[PDB]
């Protein structure tokens, strides 16, 4: 390491690991943290939360037209009544895909995503390629996910610059006649609720 | 601040690495799980950060090579360290020696402690959240439908005012209410809430591309001016 | 392209590492010397690049982590490789195996060859240069003293139109003449020269800072519009 | 290396070294390059060129008022008549520091610098900190070099976005009465000709 060029040399990942362990250790010794407080958080985010909550809301909206309408009129109220509320999910809005409007969501500045409804963001959602590109060339970004929209569909990209969060309500596909609420919820993918994919007929 | 975190509009970052969601694992290392517990563990107790403004500025202040190489929860480890040291919950020296110890012996045993009352605290944060909505006495400066021009400003501290949306015409899509103001809250300067708006921008105004693309962005009142 | 190379106006890069000039050594490794010889060696012969436009686009196309970590002549090594492969002077496979060979055996002997006539060629490039001034039939669109507004454009290929100077009022300080146009020359699309101008911008227009700072920038005609 | 995150991992510097050696080797074998062509370039840039050429022009301008005036009126002609011409020095302009105008030069986009007159750029000049900051906060950048200008001096920063190059003509300091052209040229630093420093009295 030449001391004119320290900015050329990143911390190895082993450094972040060690830092993490140092902070845990210091915090436990000083009584700021405990073993069970850390593990309660981890349990919440790795296992308690997931895209299955948004998937239930999507299938409800699809099978109950009165609820779909309540949801689009005042999603913060409705979602909170369902229990889908919490850290980074205090103000959740639902934006409806229609035949000529496709919504996609992003956090260009970091990784903001409604944990209480959708769980933890995709790996790619937090990375520069998607953050940088989707606001400038959403049609090219979507093609890489397999979604090639016509020139006549409008794309609205929703950048999460505040604590307001967005979830996309995808269209019910063709070929799902007579299936139940619970069955339809198993069709709902994590990606359709970020707007990077439509839902395939089953 | 105009840092590498503000990537909207940049070129060169390459293709998006699609993975099917059922293959897209959350954590591959125990320290990434640790990062999550440290952030919510501290925030739930007002340690280093009362909300996400202070958490976000620590990330933005990382060296650009660290930012693009740390991996994602490496950001989180960085900001935890930065904010805990900065408020004097932790000493800088003390933290570096302890880091050195786990670098040199990564097997060193972690001490264990059970505090069920703390668990309860932390759960309150996860379930109740930290809504930044506040009421203020002033009236909104803008209204739905109104054409505004975003300011040409370059705050050297934290903002939510992305470079790509600076100095652009747009139209108020919604008046949310007043929310804690990130540019001051991040630096511990008061909540000083301001009206927040959703603002619609056309691709032609943002980029010079005429095509049917739009970006919606939430912008605090002080980022914008009437025309 | 809006890449990490375009740093004007960004925050977070930290303090400038001043060193006294007599301590500021040129090269610390023999390969950095090698990079210089490869770039002028090739350019002098029109190999991979007839001037610096093609040389600059190879650098801008580097992965952002490589750009900020390669060290400086690592940029030069990258663009040499990119342009030689891209014009088909070198095969990609062939180059990667040979790289693998020097990774695995960095002591492998370099073959030696003397070509005094080539030396002469290369000297012509160093002493004569590659002036991009040309004459065209069209008349300049702008004149000294004139107030212009730079365009809001975001070319995805190479430009010399820095982000910080996009969509700004300025005033023509000088009409240089017509110079080869980087946005097309870099991509091998013709020299297609355009008038080049020097343009003065005030700190207040660039940044919102009112203070006695100014930036002068050379901008091709097609980057700007009359008011 | 997780193949979702290849962008996290830079090429080590050993890679650039190997690439460099591969390109030399391939080029020599195919007759595109020779050993002596490479070494002629290296000899030129490491040893033949230097800031001593600009320093001669600065001391000439200081001791010869007719030449200073020719130089500022048409530097490309004058400099070319002196022999200071070549690759990346085909169109060189001289911008004069005066009591209330201080010039500084930069290449925000890469590292552009007039080799035939000033030699190879400083290490820092090619690095992001200086490139990013000097156009937005030239007064803070200059303070780090020890140059703290009053609010009443105007700073003009000259960004080398084209093949036009800029050199700064620094002011002759106090305390140099009766010294000769050659003596004054030894006072002229590389930094004063980029504008990041004034020249100290001897
Ligand atoms: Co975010
Ligand atoms: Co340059």
């Amino acid at each position: 390491i030449d001391p004119r060029f320290p900015h050329h040399h990143p911390r190895p990942q082993s450094f972040w690991e060690a830092r993490a362990k140092a902070l845990e250790s210091l915090l436990i010794e000083k009584g700021h943290l405990s073993s069970d407080a850390i593990e309660r958080v981890i349990k919440h985010y790795e296992h308690e939360l997931g895209p299955m909550n948004g998937a239930k809301v999507v299938a409800k909206a699809w099978t109950d037209p009165a609820f779909k309408q309540r949801l689009l009129e005042d999603s913060e109220t409705v979602l909170r009544e369902l229990g889908y509320y919490g850290l980074q999910g205090e103000h959740i809005r639902v934006v409806e895909n229609t035949d000529t409007v496709h919504n996609v969501v992003v956090c260009t500045l970091c990784s903001c995503y409604p944990w209480p409804l959708l769980g933890l963001p995709p790996s790619w959602y937090k990375e520069p390629a998607y953050r940088a590109r989707v606001v400038k060339e959403p049609r090219q970004v979507l093609k890489e996910f397999g979604l090639d929209l016509p020139d006549s569909v409008e794309i609205r990209v929703w950048d999460s610059s505040s604590e307001i969060r967005f979830m996309v309500l995808p269209q019910r596909p063709e070929g799902t006649e007579g299936m139940t609420e619970e069955e339809l919820a198993k069709l709902v993918t994590r990606d359709s609720m970020i707007g990077v994919a439509k839902i395939e007929p089953p | 601040m105009n840092g590498i975190h503000d990537v909207g509009g940049m070129d060169g970052f390459g293709k998006v690495m699609y993975v099917k969601e059922e293959e897209d694992i959350y954590f591959t290392h125990d320290w990434e799980r640790l990062a999550f517990g440290l952030v919510a563990g501290c925030m739930a107790q007002g340690l280093g950060m009362k909300a996400f403004d202070e958490f976000r500025i620590g990330i933005e202040l990382m060296r650009p090579v660290d930012y693009l190489t740390s991996s994602y929860y490496g950001h989180w480890i960085a900001t935890v360290a930065y904010n805990l040291v900065d408020t004097g919950v932790l000493d800088e020296k003390e933290l570096d020696e302890r880091t050195e110890v786990f670098l040199k012996k990564p097997d060193t045993k972690i001490p264990r402690r059970e505090d069920p009352a703390l668990v309860k605290l932390v759960e309150k944060a996860l379930y109740d959240g930290l809504s930044p909505l506040r009421e203020i006495s002033a009236s909104p400066r803008f209204k739905v439908g109104e054409r505004i021009k975003t300011k040409n400003i370059h705050p050297t501290g934290h903002t939510r005012f992305p470079r790509y949306a600076r100095d652009k015409y747009g139209v108020i899509d919604e008046v949310y209410g007043a929310h804690v103001f990130p540019d001051d809250a991040a630096h511990r300067k008061g909540e000083n809430p301001q009206y927040l708006y959703r603002v619609r921008f056309e691709a032609e105004e943002l980029w010079g591309y005429k095509q049917k693309d739009s970006v919606y962005i939430d912008l605090w009142e002080s980022y914008m001016e009437p025309v």
